RNA sequence: GGUUCGAAGACGAUCAGAUACCGUCGUAGUUCCGACCAUAAACGAUGCCGACUGGCGAUGCGGCGGCGUUAUUCCCAUGACCCGCCGGGCAGCUUCCGGGAAACCAAAGUCUUUGGGUUCCGGGGGGAGUAUGGUUGCAAAGCUGAAACUUAAAGGAAUUGA
């Protein structure tokens, strides 16, 4: 798993979250 | 040490407190979130009610139940 | 069993000719026999193994294990020397340690702390010793203190003579290779410090390939 | 692949020196003088030996072998070596000297000396290779 | 930029010792410089030393001796008392028989075995042996 | 070197470069002791005197070697001052 | 693992060099990175060379030569055996194979 | 020398130097040896001083004599130009020589046949000689060679600067080193002139050989 | 404004599958103007300023000196070669300077013989450049940045095998 598309994977998990997040606010 | 004049001890001596915060055994003991989570709180022993009998297994290369309680 | 020397400093010193090594020590003749050095201090020499260490190569079939072993000799008044000889068999390896242990013998400069009265005792001053990663230090020490070092170290130390020193050692000082002969580097080095006891003008001594030609060319060709 | 082996050019190049004057240029006669002058325990590298002495030969015939010294050879070698001339390669009534030398000379004692002939110098300090 | 003259003057000096030349030009010159070396020629470290004087900050040739192991200057120049003068010759001397340690007093320019002779502090320089 | 009562206890006093003035080391097996002959004036030839320099194994790896002998030599009036 | 002191190619106080592209593929290689041959050749080759000579309609005709200069990438110059590796040290000398047939 | 006239060079002497082109050096010279060079020529030719010649070839003379057994000074020469020489100047002075291949370890193994540990070796040139004046440096004993304005100085104790790539002028500095250390000892006087010529030490190549042989035949 | 190339997409191949490598077509983009973004193996994986410590042959700029060739021609002088010297610069070869765990480095040396000035920055491996808070941006994201918990190794240079 190289580090470039885990950082990548990380991105998109992390917009998800921020998204599911304001959402809520 | 990297800089050496006559009148350069608040730069060292404030370097010190920057840099003892990398250190892990530092971090641990002066920080409260450590001694939170302790079950203890800081305690050598402590006192509990048994729970209930249970074993785990041990781990990769050995092989036996470890008789353990839970409290 | 009786010693027939191939080589010309040993022909003298087998003739009873060359007073001590000391003498030879003096034009850093390289000593390439085992036996002008017991014949000299034979009587006093302790050999000490430092340990066996068992490398191995792998081959195409199993590994091809060698025992290498250390060992430490010297009289306890100005001598040490440190052999390492790898071979199949660990008796052979002590064998063939010993034999290269006494050809690298270095003598010991050994100095006083504070004021100069009785035999000297301790290094002349704070002399380094390197390999690998080991840096070794040896520190003048006051008469009664005794040897401050790690185990190894300290062994080699007492059989050179000196019988208190300070100490201090940086490195993986675990390998015992490299922390046996960096102490054995800071030894070595104790006659090539210049200290101002040392400026007197050297009057030079006549070699003795120069001074026993006669008896060199006669005896064996 | 007929290649000798040690054992055989070993022996070979031992005979030849000690016994050059024996041996001859035939296989089958010096084959006849390996056998009586050493002890070969049989036939077939008796033979091997006998049959590389007889090349030996013919090599030593012409000229000389590098590993191998047979007596005759080398007493001209120190002929050779021994030889003089009758006139010195380093006695010239001409000299041939360049002018700066003679500045180099002038600066010594020997500032001119009886056969010494002063030359132009080559004019073009090209003396370099070209670079490429 | 060059910020101390001693500094480079004593590991210039410390180089060409160490590369077993003769002689070695020391390109600033200061009181302090020529004060230092004649403190180090007294003990017999260094031969005798010129120094060249152009209407500048002048040069200065030094003859050599095969003696001098290190020569070596302290920074900053701390001050120190007759009680920590002990404790300073322990930590940068070799033995306690040879070896100096160079310090500024009011009195002048001087070493320490005599500058504790006539009981005066100072600020530490350098040393050599 | 000497204790308080003035006895040599050094175990032996080294050698010493004559180019350098360091300390030829026990195992300096790179050293030298070259001896150059004495002639007489008149004739030329050997006396049986001699000159005897030591130069340490840094000098002579460093390739100095010979200056170091070439000027120790006109030193001792051996090599003429001129040169 | 330094394996060699210029990074495989000759830049030294550029920064940036303009890249090309490869002839076997279309790889894009920097300019001084690439392994360039200069290749001179006949139109005819060597074996009509006395086809055409006795059928061309001039005397003594000089044959024209082709020039085209290549550009290989690191891939495509090992697999074609333009060039080849060698051994640690004999890495470091840089004079070109002989030059004489 | 020492400034004194029975060692001074003679005319006799300078114009054999010169008929041998010992004075030519070569188009380099190295840092080492600049102080034993005139100046440089048009040409590219270096020009070698022949004063500081003769005075380092009579310091070399009186290192050799001081070695009382003659025996135990080794002389070498790899490549052909000198091998005659050498095996001329140990017939005249009593060296032991070694000519053709060095075998590395002659001086550091004992256990080898041809285990010699001389007291002083003489080199032909330090470029093609390195392996003995290596294995000099592991054995203490001086080293003297024959250097051009080229060959490096490492290991070298009396550089002797000349033609050294030259066939007549390798041997006419071996034929003169040899009579020097004659002369020192008192084997030979210095008011005539030695019988040995100069012409038997210098090589005399394969193809030069014939052409003789049929001229003297 | 849009020639070529070409994320996405479409189809044809191959394949056990092939949302790929190969082929054809092809959108955003690739071009320019005016505004944002502030990250790259943004690398010499190597802070800046200053001093000292070996050679050798080159190359670029400027300057100085010198045989001689070659133009202008009509000789002076400027150009083009050639031979050196000086100062900055990009590098190179060699070295028992010295250092380094070594690979290697004329700096990555002048360090237990430890102090020229000064800035930034690391403290076993993961969790994790993550959660949260703050701040910047149109957005994408940037900067600052933990802990609980987990684990005896993770890792660097070189050696012999496979
Ligand atoms: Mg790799
Ligand atoms: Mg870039
Ligand atoms: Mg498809
Ligand atoms: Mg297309
Ligand atoms: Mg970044
Ligand atoms: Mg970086
Ligand atoms: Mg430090
Ligand atoms: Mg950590
Ligand atoms: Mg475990
Ligand atoms: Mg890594
Ligand atoms: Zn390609």
């Amino acid at each position: 798993m190289r580090a470039k598309w885990r950082k990548k994977r990380m991105r998109r998990l992390k917009r998800k979250r921020r998204k599911m997040r304001q959402r809520s606010k | 040490g990297k800089c050496r004049g006559l009148r350069t001890a608040r730069k060292l001596r404030s370097h010190r407190r920057d840099q003892k915060w990398h250190d892990k055994q530092y971090k641990k003991a002066h920080l409260g979130t450590a001694l939170k989570a302790n079950p203890f709180g800081g305690a050598s022993h402590a006192k509990g009610i048994v729970l209930e009998k249970v074993g785990v297994e041990a781990k990769q290369p050995n092989s036996a139940i470890r008789k353990c309680v839970r409290v | 069993k009786e010693w027939l020397p191939v080589t010309k400093l040993g022909r003298l010193v087998k003739d009873m000719k060359i007073k001590s090594l000391e003498e030879i020590y003096l034009f850093s003749l390289p000593i390439k026999e085992s036996e002008i050095i017991d014949f000299f201090l034979g009587a006093s020499l302790k050999d000490e193994v430092l340990k066996i260490m068992p490398v191995q190569k792998q081959t195409r079939a199993g590994q091809r294990t060698r025992f290498k072993a250390f060992v430490a000799i010297g009289d306890y008044n100005g001598h040490v020397g440190l052999g390492v000889k790898c071979s199949k068999e660990v008796a052979t390896a002590i064998r063939g340690a010993i034999i290269l242990a006494k050809l690298s013998i270095v003598p010991v400069r050994r100095g006083y702390w504070g004021n100069k009265i009785g035999k000297p005792h301790t290094v002349p001053c704070k002399v380094t010793g390197r390999c690998g990663s080991v840096l070794v230090r040896l520190i003048p020490a006051p008469r009664g203190t005794g040897i401050v070092s790690a185990p190894v170290p300290k062994k080699l130390l007492m059989m050179a003579g000196i019988d208190d020193c300070y100490t201090s050692a940086r490195g993986c000082t675990a390998t015992l290779g490299n922390f046996a002969k960096a102490t054995f580097d800071a030894i070595s080095k104790t006659y090539s410090y210049l200290t101002p006891d040392l400026w007197k003008e050297t009057v030079f001594t006549k070699s003795p390939y120069q001074e026993f030609t006669d008896h060199l060319v006669k005896t064996h060709t | 692949g007929r290649v000798r082996t040690k054992t055989v050019k070993k022996a070979a190049r031992v005979i030849i020196e000690k016994y050059y004057t024996r041996l001859g240029n035939d296989f089958h006669t010096n084959k006849r003088v390996c056998e009586e002058i050493a002890i070969i325990p049989s036939k077939k590298l008796r033979n091997k030996i006998a049959g590389y002495v007889t090349h030996l030969m013919k090599r030593i015939q012409r000229g000389p072998v590098r590993g191998i010294s047979i007596k005759l050879q080398e007493e001209e070698r120190e002929r050779r070596d021994n030889y003089v001339p009758e006139v010195s390669a380093l006695d010239q009534e001409i000299i041939e000297v360049d002018p700066d030398t003679k500045e180099m000379l002038k600066l010594l004692d020997f500032g001119s000396l009886s056969n010494l002939q002063v030359t132009q110098p080559t004019v073009g300090m090209n003396f370099k290779t070209p670079r490429g | 930029v060059r910020m101390n003259v001693l500094a480079d003057a004593l590991k210039s000096i410390n180089n060409a010792e160490k590369r077993g030349k003769r002689q070695v030009l020391i390109r600033p010159c200061s009181k302090v410089i020529v004060r230092f070396l004649t403190v180090m020629m007294k003990h017999g470290y260094i031969g005798e030393f010129e120094i060249i004087d152009d209407h500048r900050a002048g040069k200065i040739v030094v003859n050599l001796t095969g003696r001098l192991n290190k020569c070596g200057v302290i920074s900053p120049r701390f001050d120190v008392q007759l009680k920590d003068l002990e404790k300073w010759q322990n930590n940068l001397l070799p033995s306690r028989q040879f070896g100096f340690i160079v310090l500024t007093t009011s009195a002048g320019i001087m070493d320490h075995e005599e500058a504790r002779r006539k009981h005066t502090g100072g600020k530490i320089l350098g040393f050599f042996f | 070197m000497q204790n308080d009562a003035g006895e040599f206890v050094d175990l032996y006093v080294p050698r010493k470069c004559s180019a350098s003035n360091r300390i030829i080391g026990a195992k300096d097996h790179a050293s030298i002791q070259m001896n150059v002959a004495e002639v007489d004036k008149v004739t030329g030839r050997f006396n049986g005197q001699f000159k005897t320099y030591a130069i340490c194994g840094a000098i002579r790896r460093m390739g100095e070697s010979d200056d170091s002998i070439l000027r120790l030599a006109k030193a001792d009036g051996i090599v003429s001052k001129n040169f | 693992t330094k394996k060699r002191r210029n990074n495989g190619r000759a830049k030294k106080g550029r920064g940036h060099v303009q890249p090309i592209r490869c002839t076997n593929c279309a790889r894009c290689v920097p300019k001084d990175k690439a392994i360039k041959k200069f290749v001179i050749r006949n139109i005819v080759e060597a074996a009509a060379v006395r086809d055409i000579s006795e059928a061309s309609v001039f005397d003594a005709y000089v044959l024209p030569k082709l020039y085209v200069k290549l550009h290989y990438c690191v891939s495509c110059a090992i697999h074609s055996k333009v060039v080849r590796n060698r051994s640690r040290e004999a890495r470091k000398d840089r004079t070109p194979p002989p030059r004489f047939r | 020398s020492g400034a004194l006239d029975v060692l001074q060079m003679k005319e006799e002497d300078v114009l054999k130097f010169l008929a041998a082109g010992t004075h030519l050096g070569g188009t380099n010279l190295d840092f080492q040896m600049e102080q034993y060079i005139y100046k440089r020529k048009s040409d590219g030719i270096y020009i070698i001083n022949l004063k500081r010649t003769w005075e380092k070839l009579l310091l070399a003379a009186r290192a050799i004599v001081a070695i009382e057994n003659p025996a135990d000074v080794s002389v070498i020469s790899s490549r052909n130009t000198g091998q005659r020489a050498v095996l001329k100047f140990a017939a005249a002075t009593g060296a032991t020589p070694i000519a053709g291949r060095f075998t590395p370890g002659t001086f550091t193994n004992q256990i080898q046949t041809a285990f010699r540990e001389p007291r002083l070796l003489v080199v032909t040139d330090p470029r093609a000689d390195h392996q003995p004046l290596t294995e000099a440096s592991y054995v203490n004993l001086p080293t003297i060679a024959l250097c051009n304005t080229d060959s490096p100085l490492r290991y070298v104790d009396i550089a002797i600067p000349c033609n050294n790539k030259g066939a007549h002028s390798v041997g006419l500095m071996w034929w003169m080193l040899a009579r020097e250390v004659l002369r020192m000892r008192g084997t030979i006087s210095r008011e005539h002139p030695w019988e040995v010529m100069p012409d038997l030490y210098f090589y005399r190549d394969p193809e030069e050989i014939e052409k003789e042989e049929q001229a003297a035949a």
